[PDB]
RNA sequence: UUACUUAUUCAAUGAAGCGGAGCUGGAAUUCAUUUUCCACGUUCUAGCAUUCAAGGUCCCAUUCGGGGCUGAUCCGGGUU
RNA sequence: CUAAGGGUCGGGUACGAUCAACUUAGAACUGGUACGGACAAGGGGAAUCUGACUGUCUAAUUAAAACAUAGCAUUGCGAUGGUCAGAAAGUGAUGUUGACGCAAU
RNA sequence: CUUGUGACGGCCCGUGAAAAUCCACAGGAAGGAAUAGUUUUCAUGCCAGGUCGUACUGAUAACCGCAGCAGGUCUCCAAGG
RNA sequence: AUGGGGAAGCUCCGUUUCAAAGGCCUGAUUUUAUGCAGGCCACCAUCGAAAGGGAAUCCGGUUAAGAUUCCGGAACCUGGA
C-alpha cells in the first residue's frame, strides 16, 4: 500500500529496462517503433518538400 | 525473528559487539521415523532481532558450545 | 426451444407496462447490447457502456455513438455531408 | 397564503443541483493565440460519461504553447469521436468531426455542435446529446455567420464564433420509453430534485392558485399573463394558443 | 536485400537495452545450439554522449562525451534495422561467440568497443549513432 | 481482377498470412510482394513499410478491411497483411503491382 | 437618422503575441514602375518537445564560471 | 433389499486397483389405514364498482376509489434569456447547465 | 455454515466521492576515482516518540419517555438435531 | 474570515472573487551572523468524519476493579543522528 513503497527497496519498484515502473514493456516497445519510423519520416517530408520548393 | 545456518556467521554474530546475551535450548526430538535424539537451538539477541541457529548434530552441539565467546553471557536452557 | 413466441428480452418486465411500451422498448434493448464490428481492427468486439458510449473488447478504443446504437442515422449522413463540403477546399 | 412550489425553487436549498459526480464543466479550449491564427493538436484521451449528461464527454489533453506541460480540457464528445484520435482547433483548421473552427471558415452547409454565441465563450449552442447547429449563411464584411439552432430559431453571430464539428454522441436517448416509476426517480437523482411533481389542482387553496374547489378543476383560465406576479405564474405561461398542435410545425 | 549484415544499424526494442543504437557485427542467421533463433551479435551504446557546447570547455568536453558501450546477443524480433550504417573491422575480432561466456572477455571486449566509438565520435564520423532516440 | 489474381497466387504459389511471419519474410528477403489491409494500424504499416524498403520489396495497399483480405486469400479468418513468395500461375508482380 | 470612445454595460485571460509599418515569397497587369491584394514554420501513426537554446558573434583578461547581441524585423506600451 | 449417478493413480510409440460421498427411483415386509403424525403451512370459484400495475399520505379515530408514476398533451425561453430568490448589492437557484435542455401546467 | 478473495457475467436516459500521502518514471542540472574517490533506496549499529480519552451500562433497572415505564433507541460475533 | 461590494445599523453579499496577497532550496559570509545572488512555485485562508481516507503490535501472564496501554517475551513505524 502507497505508504509501504518507502519502506521497500527500490528494486521492488522496477523493473530494469528503460521506463521500469512507469509503462508495460509492450508500450515501450511501441513508442520505440513508433518514434523511430516518425522520426524517420519526418526526414522523408523534409527533403521532399525542398524538392517541390526548388522544382515548382 | 530470524534463522541462521552457516556456523561460520554465527559464530561471527556472537563476536558482534552489541551482543550483551545469548541462550541455548535443548529439546527432545525425533530423528526421521523411529527413534529420539537431541536437538538444540543457539540463539543469538542482537539489538533488533533474535537469531537462532539450530544445530541437529548433537556432537557439533558440545565443540560449538567452547567455541561461545568466554564473555558472552549464555544462558543454558 | 424457442422460449417465448414475442417478448424477447422484454419478458422480464411480465405483464407490466402495456405491450407498445414493451415492444418500443425491446428495439432499443436490442439495439443497445448487441455487439458491433470495431471500425479499427475488423473483430465484432464492440459492446455498449451507458448513453451512447461504444467500446471495444480487445482492442480498447472508444468511439463516441448513440444513445442505443453505435452509428446514429443523422450522424452517418453528417459524416458525408462533412465528406462533401470538404471536398470543396482541395478540389 | 403559502408561497407555492415554484417559488421555493429559487432561494436554491433542496433544489439546488446535484453535483457531486459531474466530470466538470465542459469548455472549449480558450481562444489563445495559436486558435486565431493557426491549429493545434489534441489526443482524445478517453471518452467518459459524465453523470447526469444526456451526452458523453471527451478528455482531449493538448500541449501548453507558452509553458512545457499538458493542459486537458473537457469537450462534449461528438459523435464518432474515438479515443486516441487527433483533434485540431483554430482558424487555419480542417474540416472533420472533431475540430473546432471558426463559423467563418466553414462553408454553408456544416453540421457544428457546442458552439460559442460570442467568440471566446468556450461553448454556449447545441451541446444536449444529439443536438447540433447548421451554418445557413455569411456575411463577410461584418464577419456574422448566420446559423439555425436545435429549437429551430435563426441567430446570426460572429464568424470569430467557435463549434465543434459534428453532433453530440448519444442521440435517441429519449426515443426509448422511461417505462416505470423509478427510472424518472433515478433520472432526477443525478440532476436535480424536480421528481415527482404535485398537481397543484390536488393543492389546497393555500398551496396552489389551482387549489382546492369540490372537485378538482384550475377553475380560471390556466393561460396567465407574461406579466404575472410570482405566485401567479402557474399554468401556460404568456401562452399565445393553446390546444392540440394539429398540422405541422416546423418553422418557415 | 538479406539486409542482416555487419554494417545495419538497428535499435533494441526489448530488453533494458531497449530504445538504444546498436551496429550488427556477426549475424548467425538461423540456429544456434543455445539461443535457438535467428539471432544478431552487436556492440550498441549504453551510455551516450551528453549534448556538448560552446560553454563547455577543459575536461567538461572531455567528460561530456565519454560513452559506456555495451556488447549484446539479440533476438532478430527486438532490433528494428534502421537504413543507417557503420563499420565493424576495429571489433570484427573482439565481438566473437566465444566472446560471450566468461566475463572478463566481455570486458576486454567492451573496452575495444568503447576505445573504439569514442574514436568515431571525436571527429563526427557517423553522427546519428552517437545521439538518444528519444519516445 | 485484383482478387483474380490473388486466387492465382493463392492456388499455384507460396505464401505467409500474418504480421509476425511477413516480416520473417522481408528480412530473409523471400518477399516479392506483401499485401497491407485497410485498417491494420498506421504503426504496422509504417513499420512494414520500412521493413519493405529495406529490402527492396514492393508494398500494395489493398483497399478493403483485414476481414475481407481473409476472403481473398480464401482462408475463413481475417488476414491484415499477406506476403508473397512465389508468384505461381499469376502475373501480380509484373502488372501494375 | 448613423458614426465615434472615453463615461456606463458584458466576456475572457495564472492580462501572451494587439495595432501600425517592414523584410522576404507569390497571385497579379505593367501604359513608366508598382497602381495593389493574398499570403509570410506544425495534418498518414495514442512517441518525444522543459535547464535565459544549440548555432553564429562580440566582450571578462583567460579557470571553472559568466555576460551581451543575434537566433526571435521595426514602431505604439490601448491585456483582448 | 435392488438399481442408477463419482475421484485417484501406473499401461509400447480391453481392463485392472483402491478411496469417498447423500441424491433419486424401483421392490419387499409391517401397523388398530396410521404417517407434512408436534412444529411448520394458501380456502377456492363466478361477477359488478373502481384505480392500470410496484410505490405514497392524514405520527394519535380516514390507507381509499385519494397522491404519485410511466405514458399522453400543452406552455414559456438562444443567455442582453425563461422561471424563481433578495432590503440591497461587483447578490442568488436552475447552472459543472444550453432545447435529446431548463422551467410551468 | 459463516466470512473473505478471485476470474467472469447481468443491470442502467442510474455507469455508482475528495483530498491529504506514498511510490515510480521522463529528464540530465550537477557531483564524483587510482593512490585512490563516490555510494546510506543493501546490511548492521545509536537516540527519540508529547498532549487528550481509556472504568462501567448500552438497556423489560446505568439512554430518552415526570420512574428501576410491556414503549423508543445505530451495529459486530453466532454450536448440535 | 480576508481586498472588496451592499446596508441608518445590528449586519448582508462574495471565497479567489474587479486585490501590489506569499516561500522553498541553496548560494554569496569566512568584518558575522546570516544580508544579497540566481533559478524556481503562483498553490490564496480556515473549520467540517471517534462509521469515509490513513505510518507502525503481537501472543502469554497478571487486578477486588485496568489492559492490543501493565508485566514477560518477540516485532514494527516514523523523526534525528
Ligand atoms: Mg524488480
Ligand atoms: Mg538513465
Ligand atoms: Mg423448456
Ligand atoms: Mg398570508
Ligand atoms: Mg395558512
Ligand atoms: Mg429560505
Ligand atoms: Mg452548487
Ligand atoms: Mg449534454
Ligand atoms: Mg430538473
Ligand atoms: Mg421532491
Ligand atoms: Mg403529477
Ligand atoms: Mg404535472
Ligand atoms: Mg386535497
Ligand atoms: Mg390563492
Ligand atoms: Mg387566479
Ligand atoms: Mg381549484
Ligand atoms: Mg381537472
Ligand atoms: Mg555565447
Ligand atoms: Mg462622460
Ligand atoms: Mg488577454
Ligand atoms: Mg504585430
Ligand atoms: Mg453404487
Ligand atoms: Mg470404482
Ligand atoms: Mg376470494
Ligand atoms: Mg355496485
Ligand atoms: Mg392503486
Ligand atoms: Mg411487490
Ligand atoms: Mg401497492
Ligand atoms: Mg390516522
Ligand atoms: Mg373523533
Ligand atoms: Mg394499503
Ligand atoms: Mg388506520
Ligand atoms: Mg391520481
Ligand atoms: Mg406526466
Ligand atoms: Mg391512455
Ligand atoms: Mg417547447
Ligand atoms: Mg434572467
Ligand atoms: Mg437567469
Ligand atoms: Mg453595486
Ligand atoms: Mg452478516
Ligand atoms: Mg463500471
Ligand atoms: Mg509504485
Ligand atoms: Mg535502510
Ligand atoms: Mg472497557
Ligand atoms: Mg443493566
Ligand atoms: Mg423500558
Ligand atoms: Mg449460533
Ligand atoms: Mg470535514
Ligand atoms: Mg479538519
Ligand atoms: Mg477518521
Ligand atoms: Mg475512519
Ligand atoms: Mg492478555
Ligand atoms: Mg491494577
Ligand atoms: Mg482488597
Ligand atoms: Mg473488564
Ligand atoms: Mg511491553
Ligand atoms: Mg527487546
Ligand atoms: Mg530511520
Ligand atoms: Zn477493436
Amino acid at each position: 500500500r502507497p505508504r509501504q513503497y518507502a519502506t521497500v527497496s527500490k528494486t521492488h519498484k522496477t523493473v530494469s529496462r528503460a521506463y521500469g515502473g512507469s509503462r508495460c514493456a509492450n508500450c515501450v516497445k511501441e513508442r520505440i517503433i513508433r518514434a523511430f519510423l516518425i522520426e524517420e519520416q519526418k526526414i522523408v517530408k523534409k527533403v521532399v518538400k525542398e524538392q517541390t520548393e526548388a522544382a515548382k | 525473528a530470524r534463522e541462521i545456518t552457516d556456523i561460520k556467521q554465527f559464530l561471527e554474530l556472537t563476536r558482534r559487539a552489541d551482543v550483551k546475551t545469548a541462550t541455548v535450548k535443548i529439546n527432545k526430538k525425533l530423528n526421521k521415523a523411529g527413534k529420539p535424539f537431541r536437538q538444540t537451538k543457539f540463539k543469538v539477541r542482537g539489538s533488533s532481532s533474535l537469531y537462532t541457529l539450530v544445530i541437529n548434530d548433537a556432537g557439533k552441539a558440545k565443540k560449538l558450545i567452547q567455541s561461545l565467546p568466554p564473555t558472552l553471557k549464555v544462558n543454558r536452557l | 426451444a424457442k422460449r417465448t413466441k414475442k417478448v424477447g428480452i422484454t419478458g422480464k418486465y411480465g405483464v407490466r407496462y402495456g405491450s407498445s411500451l414493451r415492444r418500443q422498448v425491446k428495439k432499443l434493448e436490442i439495439q443497445q447490447h448487441a455487439r458491433y464490428d470495431c471500425s479499427f481492427c475488423g473483430k465484432k468486439t464492440v459492446k455498449r457502456g451507458a448513453a451512447g458510449i461504444w467500446t471495444c473488447s480487445c482492442c480498447k478504443k472508444t468511439v463516441a455513438g448513440g444513445a442505443y446504437t453505435v452509428s446514429t442515422a443523422a450522424a452517418a449522413t453528417v459524416r458525408s455531408t462533412i465528406r462533401r463540403l470538404r471536398e470543396m477546399v482541395e478540389a | 397564503g403559502r408561497v407555492i412550489r415554484n417559488q421555493r425553487k429559487g432561494a436554491g436549498s433542496i433544489f439546488t443541483s446535484h453535483t457531486r459526480l459531474r466530470q466538470g464543466a465542459a469548455k472549449l479550449r480558450t481562444l489563445d493565440y495559436a486558435e486565431r491564427h493557426g491549429y493545434i493538436r489534441g489526443i482524445v484521451k478517453q471518452i467518459v460519461h459524465d453523470s447526469g449528461r444526456g451526452a458523453p464527454l471527451a478528455k482531449v489533453v493538448f500541449r501548453d504553447p507558452y509553458k512545457y506541460r499538458l493542459r486537458e480540457e473537457i469537450f462534449i464528445a461528438n459523435e464518432g469521436v474515438h479515443t486516441g484520435q487527433f483533434i485540431y482547433a483554430g482558424k487555419k483548421a480542417s474540416l472533420n468531426v472533431g475540430n473546432v473552427l471558426p463559423l467563418g471558415s466553414v462553408p454553408e452547409g456544416t453540421i457544428v455542435s457546442n458552439v460559442e454565441e460570442k467568440p471566446g465563450d468556450r461553448g454556449a449552442l447545441a451541446r444536449a446529446s444529439g443536438n447540433y447547429v447548421i451554418i445557413i449563411g455569411h456575411n463577410p464584411d461584418e464577419n456574422k455567420t448566420r446559423v439555425r439552432l436545435p429549437s429551430g430559431a435563426k441567430k446570426v453571430i460572429s464568424s470569430d464564433a467557435r463549434g465543434v464539428i459534428g453532433v453530440i454522441a448519444g442521440g435517441g436517448r429519449v426515443d426509448k420509453p422511461l417505462l416505470k416509476a423509478g427510472r424518472a426517480f433515478h433520472k432526477y437523482r443525478l440532476k436535480r430534485n424536480s421528481w415527482p411533481k404535485t398537481r397543484g389542482v390536488a393543492m389546497n387553496p393555500v398551496d396552489h392558485p389551482h387549489g382546492g374547489g369540490n372537485h378538482q378543476h384550475i377553475g380560471k383560465a390556466s393561460t396567465i399573463s407574461r406579466g404575472a406576479v410570482s405566485g401567479q405564474k402557474a399554468g401556460l405561461i404568456a401562452a399565445r394558443r393553446t390546444g392540440l398542435l394539429r398540422g405541422s410545425q416546423k418553422t418557415q | 536485400a538479406k539486409f542482416l549484415k555487419a554494417g545495419k544499424v538497428a535499435v533494441v526494442v526489448r530488453g533494458r537495452y531497449a530504445g538504444k543504437k546498436v551496429v550488427i557485427v556477426k549475424p548467425h542467421d538461423e540456429g544456434s545450439k543455445s539461443h535457438p533463433f535467428g539471432h544478431a551479435l552487436v556492440a550498441g551504446i549504453e551510455r551516450y554522449p551528453l549534448k556538448v557546447t560552446k560553454k563547455h570547455g577543459a575536461k567538461k568536453v572531455a567528460k561530456r562525451t565519454k560513452i559506456k558501450p555495451f556488447i549484446k546477443v539479440v533476438n532478430y524480433n527486438h532490433l528494428l534495422p534502421t537504413r543507417y550504417t557503420l563499420d565493424v573491422e576495429a571489433f570484427k575480432s573482439v565481438v566473437s561467440t566465444e566472446t560471450f561466456e566468461q566475463p572478463s572477455q566481455r570486458e576486454e571486449a567492451k573496452k575495444v568497443v568503447k576505445k573504439a566509438f569514442e574514436e568515431r565520435h571525436q571527429a563526427g564520423k557517423n553522427q546519428w549513432f552517437f545521439s538518444k532516440l528519444r519516445f | 481482377s485484383i482478387n483474380q489474381k490473388l486466387a492465382l497466387v493463392i492456388k499455384s504459389g507460396k505464401y505467409t498470412l500474418g504480421y509476425k511471419s511477413t516480416v520473417k519474410s522481408l528480412r530473409q528477403g523471400k518477399s516479392k510482394l506483401i499485401i497491407i489491409a485497410a485498417n491494420t494500424p498506421v504503426l504496422r504499416k509504417s513499420e512494414l513499410e520500412y521493413y519493405a524498403m529495406l529490402s527492396k520489396t514492393k508494398v500494395y495497399y489493398f483497399q478493403g478491411g483485414n476481414n475481407e483480405l481473409g476472403t481473398a486469400v480464401g482462408k475463413l479468418f481475417r488476414v491484415g497483411v499477406v506476403s508473397i513468395l512465389e508468384a505461381g500461375d499469376s502475373d501480380i508482380l509484373t502488372t501494375l503491382a
